[PDB]
């Protein structure tokens, strides 16, 4: 939204696509969770000054 | 008298230039807006504060004379308070990114428009110095010495 020139760029779309690829690989249907992880992951979001 | 009358006289000429039957009379809602353009610069609340009142929807029924005017500007003038260069320009420097004075000038139109007394954007794109370019700083100092001016 702060990028005046530049919001709604490709990559904050890729971002919001990256969960949904690794829940459908990845996830299961367990006794306790219709959408139990199976994978511990650990996203690093890297910002500019 | 808190002014020179010998001044007052070119005001009462100045209070007939904006689009009114004249008659040595003035509405409210324009007593504001010549305290703007001839005063020290007013917020909306001393114009409901200073020798008027607060419930003042439809603000074009009440009507005072320029010699109940001039009343409100001396007493303004006397009861104001006023910020200096450094405050505002400290005030920028609050939202400064860069520690030089040049963030884009949509922070500053951000600012003018949500917080306070409620700008509309057509005011400031009367205001603005800077450009839409790639780049699109405007520079806090030399603006505010251009703005703040009378
Ligand atoms: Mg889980």
């Amino acid at each position: 939204s702060h990028k005046s020139k530049k919001d709604q760029g490709e990559l904050e779309r890729q971002l919001l696509q990256a969960n949904p690829i690794l829940e459908a690989f990845g996830n299961a249907k367990t006794v306790k969770n219709d959408n139990s992880s199976r994978f511990g992951k650990f996203i690093r979001i890297n910002f500019d000054v | 008298c808190d002014f020179s009358e010998e001044q007052t006289a070119e005001f009462k000429e100045a209070f007939q230039l904006f689009d009114r039957t004249g008659d040595g009379k003035i509405l409210y809602s324009q007593c504001g807006d010549v305290m703007r353009a001839l005063g020290q610069n007013p917020t909306n609340a001393e114009v409901m504060k200073v020798l008027g009142n607060p419930k003042s929807d439809e603000m074009n029924l009440k009507t005072l004379k320029f010699e109940q005017f001039l009343p409100m500007m001396q007493t303004i003038a006397k009861n104001k308070d006023q910020g200096c260069f450094e405050d505002y320009v400290e005030g920028l420097r609050v939202f400064d990114k860069e520690g030089n004075g040049t963030v884009m000038g949509a922070e500053i139109r951000h600012v003018l428009v949500t917080l306070g007394e409620k700008m509309t954007e057509e005011e400031v794109e009367q205001l603005v110095a800077g450009h839409e370019d790639s780049n699109g700083c405007i520079n806090y100092e030399e603006l505010v010495r251009m703005v703040l001016s009378g």
